[PDB]
């Protein structure tokens, strides 16, 4: 599989591109967080019995 | 979609009946044969084109929008098809054949 | 036009698309992004088959000088239909 490869340098090195882009997409839109969402779910209801 | 996916399979069709046709006329071999030997001259591009088009397509279907959903209906219609195609050039036609065939840059600008 | 009407309109009254005409204009004030990294992936298409500016390719790379030279418009449908006739042309 390897000569299929070595005989057509530069699309590997197209495919790298693409990956960097795919990468530098992911890394910047991803809601990047500090920590892991650890913290379940909450439903919260409120009521007011003035 | 599926309509400019039509065009892009009869070519390697007709490339591998006529280097058929060329060899059985030539040896005056058997189709069987013939095709066993067929495959070792046309290995290139044709799946090659095949897999270039469906890694420049890969990355499409992973963004979102309605304009993306848009567009995926065009892009993995063409996936499946150059993928339909390299699967069907390399398997039913090489079997028919085999059992059928009897024996200037300003003019741009 | 209609948007400039409004404007001379007394203040205090807006105005907003619905239906179709939000459809489009939400296409449109997102369509340059699209289309440029559509352009961005096609280029990527026609430079990676035949290894780099080796023969066509470098023809193809004066494809964007056409492209920037080329009030009249086309639908959605012909904006992919010319990617898709360049792309049978390089096929060809």
């Amino acid at each position: 599989m390897a000569n299929y490869f070595i005989d057509r340098p530069v699309f590997a090195w197209v495919l790298a591109i693409i990956m960097m882009l795919a990468g530098g997409l992911a890394i910047m839109n991803l809601p990047v967080a500090q920590y892991p969402q650890i913290a379940p779910p909450t439903i919260t209801v409120s009521a007011t019995y003035p | 979609g599926m309509v400019l996916a039509i065009g892009l399979l009869v070519d390697d069709a007709i490339v591998v009946v006529e280097n058929v046709e060329r060899v059985i006329a030539e040896d005056k071999l058997p189709p069987k044969e013939a095709t066993h030997k067929s495959m070792g001259q046309i290995q290139r591009a044709l799946v090659g084109i095949a897999v270039v088009l469906s890694a420049v397509f890969m990355p499409m279907a992973f963004m979102s929008g309605a304009t993306g959903e848009i567009y995926r209906q065009f892009s993995i219609t063409l996936i499946s098809s150059m993928l339909l195609s390299v699967f069907v050039a390399m398997s039913l036609t090489p079997a028919l054949c085999a059992t059928i065939l009897k024996a200037y840059m300003v003019v741009y600008l | 036009f209609m948007a400039d009407l409004v404007a001379k309109l007394p203040a205090g009254v807006g105005y907003s698309w619905t239906g179709l005409s939000y459809q489009e204009a939400l296409s449109s004030n997102q369509a340059p992004a699209l289309y440029a990294i559509s352009l961005v992936v096609v280029f990527l298409a026609l430079a990676a088959l035949y290894e780099s500016w080796s023969i066509p390719f470098s023809v193809m790379l004066v494809v964007p000088l056409g492209v920037v030279g080329a009030g009249l418009s086309n639908d959605v449908y012909f904006q992919v239909g010319l990617l898709t006739t360049i792309g049978l042309s390089a096929k060809n």
